[PDB]
RNA sequence: GCGAUGUGUG
DNA sequence: TGAATCTCTTCCAGCACACATCGGGACGT
DNA sequence: ACGTCCCGGAAGAGATTCA
């Protein structure tokens, strides 16, 4: 990694690699010289000691460090712990299409449907907006679409609504435990910046509206849009899995 | 701790009591945080154990069910068998209690209208078809579930129960933890009652008793687990109470006893080592300093 | 307990993402233990349908096939 | 009577209790600390004074040369903190060391042939302190929170329960120094002594005994109590003392000197004894079947041949008695071993014993310290040698000292810094001693064994260390002598001192970010006390019982403010009145009380102290001539705390705050709130924004004045006078003049500072207040920073409340807000950011900053000038260019606003390395610069000189009032005016001599600062020039944005409403914000809803004296009616009169009311309800404090009344529109494909580990599979997505996760062979 | 556009 | 002579944000 | 400077108690 400047910031991998590749070489010269056992010895010890470093720092003695004193990172911690791959990125992935913002109430909804600030719309339905733009004939290339959905021509909105009409979007709340954590929500536009959020639901997100936040996934694919529907939708899930008693029990 | 604020907030607080306020919700923030951190630590372990369990059958075709009954802690029926056996697969049918009127088939699914009937005629033991005992191979059969929740019918074919599951046990634990704190410092401590006080009209039967009959004409309790239940004037079991050891009970077993009759009495701070036998007492194997201690009253002089 | 009745598993991918993995890769290391896909955190991991929901309609197809 | 600044507005003050100790500086502990730790302390006694007398004279090996000390010197900055702060340097001044050096001869005694002082040898820097008790290090301004350790000493610990499983409880005594090794000792379930080293192997205690040289005759004489038995004739008299005559049955028939005393069997009873002590006899007659279980005490030898009989610590029998007996020695010592009194600790731990002697004790240190290698008798003996014993590498603190001293039960206070043998010898006596059951444990968070280290201590830690390293250097180039051919600059070396300072200073878990953006948060951020960092405890192994509140902390620590979350209790805050020690604990105020009359003379304690008095507490009343009103009265002794005599108290608390800190002070009605919500509130306060229009709080707790005076945001003038010249930058004040200097008599300048940036985009600022032909006094305001007014605390502004539903608009919490509040601008907070761009020079050429950008239009160019860098008031928006730079191909790489913020550009700074050539911008802004330089200096002189002038007119009176002469010729010709033969000639003399002086001094300082400002800059190695570009965005509130009272009532706004719609009341105003009666008794914070009624009786006095005054009213009405309001209440305090108000001051203090009547209430001698039910019927206000509302829309009066008043509110910085976010595309992480994280990156969200259980807990699985490949990871995956979007076709295809990719590619690059059948 | 520490949110 | 029980060593300790600073010195041309 | 180096829980394996 560059940082800011013509200068690496230490890379644990290559350190550790070029620590061992230092003691193979000047082991391999000491095997062209007849060299003293002693020091063969030494040098074969400080050989496997790197080795050692390099599978799996600190399963040993003493780990090595490089900054001050912190032990640096070997290829065992590059898969163990709660950041290797396993627990960081293979199965809690950053997402696009994704948002997210402050929650607020907004008691005119039907419980099947959730307010949505229009710049987190247009932000998030982009591609959506390319295809009907350049459909409709309104921009030939993709650049030009990028130039008029960025300047916002007045097109846009009405584009935006037609590109919403019917299209279940994911609301989350972030501590997800039950899989009540996850609902679907036809999307409204709104003025603002606010997510709005029916209010028979922050029994089920336990949202208290004190400045809680609530992150946007849009369901990409048509097989998953009718998931979004027919699995997800706020309305068909107003009993717990837990009990079997409601779920959307007035607060 | 042992100095109960005695004030509440319409009225002042002086400064110490608000010191020993501080005390209690430090306890709660303190273990909010730590708690937090076991119990997701508790729903991850769960859920990477109960994992690769999907409901792949729509019917195994067994016969084994587990036992369900009312359960009951002394005060009013808690869980009643109403609650307990809503929605799940009969193992083998029940018989009205006008035997051989075989009542509901044996693989029926108890619904609300089920639950009515098994109410009306008053049944205190189905048994039922259960996951444990399933005979498939990877996976549940669908009948053997029972009715799925958070919808009416039945548990479809593929809905992973694996998940759904280990997430409802692992979850209010979390959710009670961190939010414990907002009751404040208070002290959930309730007493030990010190005696059972029955309720209704009704009958006695003890379970696992091996009593003896004390000086003064009563009868001591010296067994562990003995359990007290009061039955009712048509046979059923209405009451049940934990009765511990060296208790003092007022009625033996088989006598009609009625409302507000204490039955037991005991002193909810000491396990006393009654004896069965009676005569004169040698200490055995007690030298002082090594094992025992040998205290002077003042007072009594003793 | 659970905490084992995870680790001793039929698969290895499963154990591998459970709370330890030198272990776990170690010993199926040594055995080379073949592990299938079967289950829902394996299929994950690799990334395609989960033999769930829909994912079971898709699986009934591929076993059939195989 | 008041200063007649409080003369402008003297707050109503409910409050009983007479206070006795006015609020003490709120900084003591930063300045007091850092200014002790520069400062030229003769004596040593702790300063760099104490470090350099500690480390030097270095000395070779006798090489006849020495280098040593002679005394120090700090330079000048080089950057005042406003140029150092714009620039990014570290406000520091050099450190010039005075070093001699001596040359002694050889061949000769010990003299000198030429001793040399290389005069101020360079070495380091070391960043000053602002005034504010703030260092400023790489342009931003940075804080160094104190540390709460575990004081160096002795420690018994037991650590009971836990370890083996048994009960069987431990007692752990461990040596903690200052600066070394530790050193621990500690039994086992087999009752043997055991001491470890540093936390390593474990070793036997004996060992360490006689390594310090003892044998073990010596080592069990020390421990043990002798037994002696008599050969005689019959049966071996034995020595008895009647101590040993307790517990047991003795195993024989107690008879000696005659008759039977003691009969066996008969337990010896207490009354036994008495009769043996009677018996006036101890020589007594024992069997022989008895000494079987004892142990010999010394060596018995054969004195027929000179051979040993048995060796010391060895059991008996009778065949050694006998072996033993032939030689006859007459006499035998063995151990008095019972197993109650004396058990046989130290004997067992000698059997253990695998060593011999000294020589194997060393070797045995030796071979468990450093391990596997020679142990070579000088190489054991020089180690252990420097571990406890060498003045180097190991050391207590005379803290260390008296810490032990005083837990050994010693005498005296004082002494060496190391140890020594008597000094280990008693720590295992006492450890023992516990052992038996005499003595008890030193639980650790009792405060007399924590101790506050502060910038002082660390810095100077930090500073020795340095030093060492230094002295290797010098002391290697020393030792290779070469005769006067160098001086002491060369043999020194300041980069290891100045690398460490910096290290200290930047990079810590204490020096570390000042939270600036609100008075209090400056003022409770300087004021923590962390338990973390380098040598206090980390969180992970954070015990529990630490994290615990504890007794003593009642008026040293505040119990109700700790930060909620991974830390609480590690941080504690530190109370109002709360002081250092001398040694460095907490000490606190009280107030001596003899016999019955509380003395107003007040007496610190510190903890340990605190324990043995007992003390009354601070709400007791006491009538008017220092007695107590009860004769039992609550009070605290040791942890407990009841009802005691009278005549038995010592000590009466100061006041009823000493408990809490400031930042929980400031809550009006705390003793009706739930501690948590206390919390909330102290947290959440702290968090406040300043707003635009400050205004102060209705209903506060009097503690704004201290706050907002000692935060240094404002500026309280020194010297009182009259004010000359207001004006929106400077404040021109005269002096009076008994409050003068005889010359340098000249008047005070404040220069104000206008619009600039704090640390978390905050606009401080500074206004006058003080109009033109005013007195003021000394220790007083003149201008009001952020959040301040008229020199009070005023974070948020109060806002007229009313408790009810509102159809759901407020479910949860959500706060409603009538359009009335924004219309008015009375949230309108204002930010300011800072952006940079750079400009390098890099391979293919260097970076223009050039107004030419490729592909960009006029209109988008407009705003930029002929340089490439926007004009000064631009009103850019999303979007825009702010500077033009361009990079070699050419390809665009401007500058441009962020996307979403608008606003103003307010300011443009450029920096050029040394050697590029500046721009025309630069150039302009070069000139402007200086001319504000000359400007600013010029009015100095000329106002500076305008005083003067005045002041020798005002002189010449008396003595030669020469009206004609006086202004005949310009006054600077005032050398020779006349003047009699006096002394008034020779003042004369003294300000014509500052006269020119000041002239010279206008000179140089102009002609320095043209220097700085012309010269070029040091920058970052590989950067050619730095634009920065201030903008001034002024945010709104909006529905998102997080308001808060003071109690926890959080909540975020939700919909604002036309004016219409609110509920107004019985008369026509609309209530302006609408809260949740549900969120009261269930958050149980009571306090709100008094707050709001005691806000409501302020307002209504407050409209009724707006209408008297509206109506003119004869200003006696007016002095009646406040009258009233300041006497109304039970036995308060305040007692103001208005006979001694000019009546004109009325009418401007009634100008001040017309706002609305402020309030004060200490926090726990506050105001009743009995107090506010009758200042709400002063006013015309209804008693229950709930009016009639009436609902803005349908017009028709609600049912049940309801709440109203005002409630001070305080907008938070967690903004919507810093929060709101969204991602479709944007870039990618490098190693593992997948989208960046974060919101600076333009970065998607987490879809996580427990949303992944969620969605397969749902029977949704497509979602899954594209939520985790083709919308996250699998490239061709993605972009074959993006386009059958753009298409119109939705439809995936999947591949396979590029990080699983790389999950094979290290298990594969482990041995291990990870692979994919086939299919 | 990497990782550490730190403060602060739900 | 072998099976308990005491000692030491590895492994884990909730989720999602937001923002800040800061990233290695030591010697021949 | 440029260039080129230096804490509960548990399971293994002593080891100590039965003979
Ligand atoms: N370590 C933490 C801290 C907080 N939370 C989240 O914060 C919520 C609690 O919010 P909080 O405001 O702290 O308490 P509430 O009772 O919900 O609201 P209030 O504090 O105003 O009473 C929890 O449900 C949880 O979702 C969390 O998940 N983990
Ligand atoms: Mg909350
Ligand atoms: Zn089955």
């Amino acid at each position: 990694v560059p940082l800011d400047g013509g200068r690496f910031a230490t890379s644990d991998l290559n350190d550790l690699y070029r620590r061992v590749i230092n003691r193979n070489n000047r082991l391999k010269r000491l095997l062209d010289l007849a060299a003293p056992d002693i020091i063969v010895r030494n040098e074969k010890r400080m050989l496997q000691e790197a080795v050692d470093a390099l599978l799996d720092n600190g399963r040993r003695g003493r780990a090595i460090t490089g900054s001050n004193k912190r032990p640096l990172k070997s290829l065992a911690d590059m898969i163990k712990g709660k950041q290797g791959r396993f627990r960081q990125n293979l199965l809690g992935k950053r997402v696009d299409y994704s948002g997210r913002s402050v929650i607020t109430v907004g008691p005119y909804l039907r419980l099947h449907q959730c307010g949505l600030p229009k710049k987190m719309a247009l932000e998030l339905f982009k591609p959506f907006i390319y295809g009907k733009l350049e459909l409709r004939g309104l921009a030939t290339t993709i650049k030009a679409a990028k130039k008029m959905v960025e300047r916002e021509e007045a097109v846009v909105w009405d584009i935006l609504d037609e590109v919403i009409r019917e299209h279940p979007v994911l609301l989350n709340r972030a501590p997800t435990l039950h899989r009540l954590g996850i609902q679907a929500f036809e999307p409204v536009l709104i003025e603002g910046k606010a997510i709005q959020l029916h209010p028979l639901v922050c029994a089920a997100y336990n949202a208290d509206f004190d400045g809680d936040q609530m992150a946007v996934h849009v369901p990409l694919t048509l097989e998953a849009q009718l998931e979004a529907r027919a699995l997800m939708m706020s309305t068909n899930n107003i009993l717990s899995p837990a009990n079997g008693e409601p779920i959307i029990v007035p607060s | 701790i042992e100095t109960p604020i005695t004030a509440n907030f319409r009225e002042g607080l002086n400064v110490l009591q608000y010191f020993i306020s501080t005390h209690g919700a430090r306890k709660g923030l303190a273990d909010t945080a730590l708690k937090t951190a076991n119990s997701g630590y508790l729903t991850r372990r769960l859920v990477d154990v109960a994992q690769d369990l999907v409901v792949t059958e729509d019917d195994c075709g067994t016969h084994e069910g587990i036992m369900m009954t009312p359960v009951i802690e002394g005060g009013d029926v808690k869980e009643p068998l109403r609650d307990r056996v809503l929605g799940r697969v009969t193992a083998e049918d029940v018989l009205k209690p006008g035997t051989a009127d075989i009542l509901v088939p044996r693989n029926t699914l108890l619904h609300e209208q089920w639950c009515d009937l098994l109410e009306e005629n008053s049944v205190d033991a189905v048994k039922v078809r259960s996951v444990v005992s399933c005979d498939t191979d990877f996976g549940v059969c669908a009948h053997c579930y029972g009715r799925d929740l958070a919808r009416g019918h039945i548990i479809n074919k593929g809905e992973a129960i694996g998940v759904i599951a280990a997430q409802s046990i692992g979850e209010p634990g979390t959710q009670l933890t961190m939010r414990t704190f907002h009751i404040g410092g208070a002290a959930s401590r309730a007493a030990a009652e010190s005696s059972i006080q029955v309720k209704n009209k009704g009958s006695i039967k003890l379970s696992n008793v091996k009593s003896v009959v004390n000086s003064s004409g009563k009868l001591v309790i010296t067994s562990r687990n003995t359990e007290l239940k009061l039955i009712d004037e048509f046979g059923r079991t209405k009451e049940s109470y934990k009765v511990p050891y060296g208790a003092v009970l007022a009625k033996g077993d088989g006598e009609q006893v009625a409302g507000g009759e204490t039955v037991a009495n005991w002193d909810p701070h000491t396990m006393p080592v009654i004896t069965e036998v009676s005569g004169f007492v040698r200490f055995t194997d007690m030298i002082d300093g090594q094992t025992i201690t040998r205290q002077t009253d003042e007072l009594t002089g003793l | 307990g659970i905490t084992k009745a995870s680790l001793a598993t039929e698969s290895f991918i499963s154990a591998a993402s459970f709370q330890e993995t030198t272990r776990v890769l170690t010993e199926a290391a040594v055995a080379g233990k073949r592990d299938e896909l079967r289950g829902l955190k394996e299929n994950v991991i690799v990334g395609r349908l989960i033999p769930a929901g829909t994912g079971y309609a898709y699986h009934q197809d591929r076993m059939r096939r195989r | 009577v008041y200063s007649y600044t409080e003369k402008k507005r003297i707050r109503k003050d409910f409050g009983k209790r007479p206070q006795v100790l006015d609020v003490p500086y709120l900084l003591s502990i930063q300045l007091d600390s850092f200014q002790k730790f520069i400062e030229q302390d003769p004596e040593g006694q702790y300063g760099l004074e104490a470090a350099f007398r500690s480390v030097f004279p270095i000395q070779s090996y006798s090489g006849n040369s020495e280098l040593q000390y002679v005394s120090y010197r700090l330079g000048e900055p080089v950057f005042d903190v406003q140029e150092c702060q714009i620039r990014g340097v570290t406000y520091s001044a050099p450190l010039r060391v005075k070093l001699r050096l001596v040359i002694y001869e050889r061949e000769a005694p010990e003299g000198t042939v030429k001793d040399i002082k290389e005069q101020e040898v360079y070495m380091g820097e070391i960043p000053l302190m602002t005034d504010n008790g703030t260092f400023v290090i790489n342009g931003t301004e940075r804080v160094i929170v104190s540390q709460l350790h575990r004081s160096p000493g002795v420690f018994f610990d037991s650590d009971k329960g836990k370890t083996h499983s048994s009960g069987k409880v431990l007692y752990n005594a461990r040596i903690i120094p200052y600066r070394g090794s530790w050193l621990d000792f500690e039994f086992d379930p087999k009752d043997n002594l055991f001491v470890r080293i540093d936390r390593r192997r474990k070793l036997p205690a004996t060992i360490i005994l006689r390594a310090l040289n003892y044998t073990t005759e010596q080592i069990l004489d020390l421990f043990f109590e002798k037994v002696i038995f008599e050969i005689r004739d019959n049966k071996l008299q034995m020595e008895l003392v009647p101590e040993r005559l307790r517990g047991e049955t003795a195993s024989f028939d107690i008879e000696a000197n005659g008759k039977v005393y003691v009969e066996k069997g008969r337990r010896i009873t207490a009354r036994h004894i008495r009769q043996l002590e009677k018996d006036d006899v101890k020589l007594i007659e024992v069997p022989v079947e008895y000494i079987a279980g004892k142990v010999v005490a010394k060596d018995y030898i054969d004195e027929s041949t000179g051979e040993l009989i048995c060796a010391a610590n060895m059991e008996l029998s009778l065949d050694l008695l006998a072996k033993l007996s032939q030689s006859g020695h007459k006499r035998i010592e063995t151990l008095f071993t019972n197993d109650l009194d004396h058990g046989p600790y130290i004997s067992e731990t000698l059997r253990v014993d695998p060593t011999n002697d000294r020589l194997s004790a060393l070797v045995e240190i030796y071979r468990m310290m450093r391990p596997g290698e020679p142990p070579t008798r000088e190489a054991a003996e020089s180690l252990f040698e420097n571990l406890f014993f060498s003045e180097d590498r190991y050391d207590l603190s005379a803290v260390g000292r008296m810490k032990f001293n005083r837990s050994l039960l010693r005498e005296e206070i004082e002494g060496s810094g190391i140890l020594s043998k008597d000094d280990i010898i008693d720590v295992m006596k006492k450890l023992i001693d516990i052992r038996n059951g005499k003595g008890e444990v030193d639980d650790i968070d009792h405060l007399g064994n924590r101790r506050i280290r502060s910038v002082g201590e660390m810095a100077e830690n930090q500073f020795r260390v340095g030093l060492v390293r230094v002295e290797r250097a010098v002391k290697e180039r020393l030792s290779l002598g070469d005769l006067d051919t160098l001086m002491p600059q060369d043999m020194i070396n300041a980069k290891p001192i100045s690398a460490a300072v910096k290290e200290f200073f930047g990079s810590s878990q204490l020096s570390q970010f000042m939270d600036q953006n609100n008075p209090l948060s400056e003022i409770t951020h300087k004021r923590r006390i962390s338990a973390l960092g380098p040598g206090g405890l980390t969180r992970e192994r954070a015990g529990f019982e630490v994290r615990d509140v504890h007794p003593t902390h009642y008026g040293r620590v505040c119990p109700i403010e700790t930060p909620e979350g991974p830390n609480i209790g590690l941080i504690n805050s530190l109370s109002v009145y709360a002081q250092t020690n001398e040694y460095g604990f907490l000490e606190t105020p009280y107030r001596k009380v003899t016999d019955g009359v509380v003395t107003d003379e007040i007496h610190y304690l510190s903890a340990i102290e605190e324990g043995n008095y007992v003390i009354a507490q601070a709400n007791s009343n006491l009538d008017e001539e220092g007695h107590f009103v009860e004769d039992l009265v609550t009070c605290r002794s040791k942890g407990e705390s009841s009802l005691f005599s009278r005549d038995q108290v010592d000590y009466m608390d100061v006041s009823t705050q000493q408990v809490v800190s400031v930042g929980a002070s400031l809550i009006p009605f705390l003793e009706h709130d739930d501690a948590n919500r206390a919390l909330m509130g102290a947290n959440m306060q702290r968090q406040a924004v300043p707003t635009l229009r400050a205004d102060k709080p209705l209903v506060g707790t009097g503690m704004e004045r201290a706050v907002a005076v000692d935060s240094g945001v404002t500026a309280v003038a020194k010297r009182g006078g009259v004010v000359q010249y207001v004006d929106a930058s400077r404040i021109v004040i005269k002096v009076n003049e008994d409050e003068m200097y005889p010359g340098e008599a000249g008047i005070d300048i404040y220069n104000l500072t206008k619009y600039t940036r704090s640390n978390q985009n905050t606009c401080i600022n500074q206004m006058p207040c003080v109009s033109l032909g005013e007195p003021v006094e000394r220790g007083d305001v003149l201008a009001d920073g952020p959040s301040t007014d008229l020199g009070e605390l005023a974070l948020g502004q109060n806002m007229r409340v009313a408790f009810m539903p509102w159809n759901g608009y407020n479910f949860e919490d959500s706060i409603l807000v009538s359009e009335r509040v924004v219309q008015e601008d009375r949230f309108t907070t204002i930010h300011i950011q800072e952006l940079a761009c750079v400009s390098r020079d890099t391979k293919l050429g260097p970076e223009e900053i050039t107004a030419d950008i490729p592909n960009v239009g006029e209109a988008a160019l407009s705003k930029l000038d002929e340089s490439g860098i926007v004009y000064i008031g631009a009103e850019v928006t999303g979007g825009d260019i702010l500077v033009g730079k361009v990079t070699p191909k050419v390809k665009d790489s401007s500058l441009r606003v962020p996307n979403g913020v608008s606003g103003t550009v307010i300011d443009v700074q450029v920096f050029t390395r040394d050697g590029v050539e500046k721009d025309k911008r630069a150039l302009e802004i070069e000139e402007m610069q200086l001319k504000q330089a000359k400007k600013d200096l010029s009015e100095e002189l000329q106002i500076l000189e305008a005083g003067l002038f005045s002041r020798i007119r005002a002189v010449l009176v008396a003595g030669g009032v020469e009206a004609e002469k006086l202004d005949k010729l310009p006054r600077d010709r005032w050398l020779e005016l006349g003047l009699t033969d006096e002394e008034k000639q020779n003042q004369l003399e003294q300000l014509a001599e500052q006269y020119d002086e000041l002239k010279h001094e206008f000179e140089k300082k102009l002609e320095a600062k043209r220097r700085k400002i012309t010269q070029g800059d040091d920058l970052a190695p590989g950067v050619l020039k730095i634009v920065k570009v201030y903008l001034a965005v002024k945010r709104r509130i909006q529905p998102g944005d997080k308001m808060a009272g003071r109690h926890g009532n959080k909540g975020v706004i939700s919909k604002i409403n036309p004016i219409e719609d609110m509920p107004y009341d019985e008369n026509g105003t609309p209530v302006d914000i609408v809260l949740n009666p549900l969120g009261v008794p269930s958050r149980m914070n009571i306090g709100q809803i008094l707050e709001t009624h005691l806000g409501m009786a302020a307002k209504g006095i407050g409209d009724k004296i707006n209408a008297m005054l509206k109506q003119q009213q004869e200003v006696a009405k007016l002095r009646e009616f406040i009258q009233r309001a300041y006497d109304l209440g039970a036995d308060v305090r305040q007692k103001v009169d208005l006979s001694t108000f000019s009546d004109e001051e009325v009418m401007r203090l009634a100008e001040n009311l017309r706002k609305g009547m402020p309030i004060a209430t200490p926090v726990f001698d506050g105001a009743k309800e009995a107090e506010i039910k009758e200042l709400l019927k002063l006013g015309d206000l209804p008693t229950s404090g709930q009016i009639r509302l009436y609902d803005g829309r349908t017009g028709e009066q609600f049912e049940r009344p309801v709440t109203v008043g005002y409630m001070y509110m305080l907008k938070l910085n967690h903004l919507v529109d810093d929060k709101m976010h969204a991602r479709s595309t944007g870039s990618y992480s490098l190693v593992t494909q997948q989208p960046l994280g974060g919101k600076a990156q333009f970065g998607g969200q987490r879809f996580g580990e427990m949303e992944v259980w969620a969605l397969e807990a749902y029977g949704a699985a497509y979602t899954l599979q594209e939520m985790l490949t083709v919308k996250s990871d699998d490239v061709n995956g993605r972009t074959k997505m993006y386009k059958n979007i753009v298409d119109g076709n939705h439809q995936m295809e999947p591949g396979m996760p590029e990080s699983f990719n790389v999950l094979l590619k290290e298990i594969r690059s482990l041995g291990i062979n990870i692979e994919l059948e086939d299919e």
